[PDB]
């Protein structure tokens, strides 16, 4: 993306095109959340043991 | 800012010897050359 | 406009926008610094 900062895309970039930049950034970030939670479940299982 | 001296300049340089000037210290209205066509080519990037 | 402090506001500084709560600070900036950031790359404080 142009910038990791959402505001630096949405603020200055033309609203049409901006959706492309934003959508890309969203996908990127969602992937880290999915990764994070997956690992936490695994760690939790170890704690249960 | 004296954009008049940029777009309404009497003389322009050749491309092999393109020239540059610094523009500063003002309040600039950018709609003047945008919402009123004065160009055959108008392409901006990064910022609308 | 004037400043609105100690409450959630919409802000627009000289190239920096967003929302939040504006408070005075004791951060020591250098003579050549406009704003600073947190450990994570997000705006922490701004020079008026
Ligand atoms: C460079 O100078 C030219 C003129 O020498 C400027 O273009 C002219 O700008 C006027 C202002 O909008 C345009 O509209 C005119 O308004 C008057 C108002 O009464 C009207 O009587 C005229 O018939 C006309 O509507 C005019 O069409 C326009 N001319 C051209 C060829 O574009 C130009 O904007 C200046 N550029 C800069 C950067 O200053
Ligand atoms: C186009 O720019 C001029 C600059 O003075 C402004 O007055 C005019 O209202 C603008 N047109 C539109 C549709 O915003």
């Amino acid at each position: 993306a142009i910038s990791s900062v959402l505001n630096d895309i949405l603020s200055r970039l033309d609203p049409p095109e901006a959706e492309v930049q934003i959508d890309r950034l969203i996908t990127g970030r969602l992937q880290s959340l999915q990764t994070y939670v997956t690992q936490q479940l695994i760690r939790a299982a170890e704690i249960r043991a | 800012c004296p954009f008049g001296e940029v777009f309404n300049a009497t003389k322009f340089p050749s491309v092999y010897a393109w020239e540059r000037k610094k523009i500063s210290n003002c309040v600039a209205d950018y709609s003047v050359l945008y919402n009123s066509t004065f160009f055959s080519t108008f392409k901006c990037y990064g910022v609308s | 406009t004037d400043l609105i402090k100690n409450q959630c506001v919409n802000f627009n500084f000289n190239g920096l926008t967003g929302t939040g709560v504006l408070t005075p600070s004791s951060k020591r900036f250098q003579p050549f610094q406009q704003f600073g950031r947190d450990v994570s790359d997000f705006t922490d404080s701004v020079r008026d």
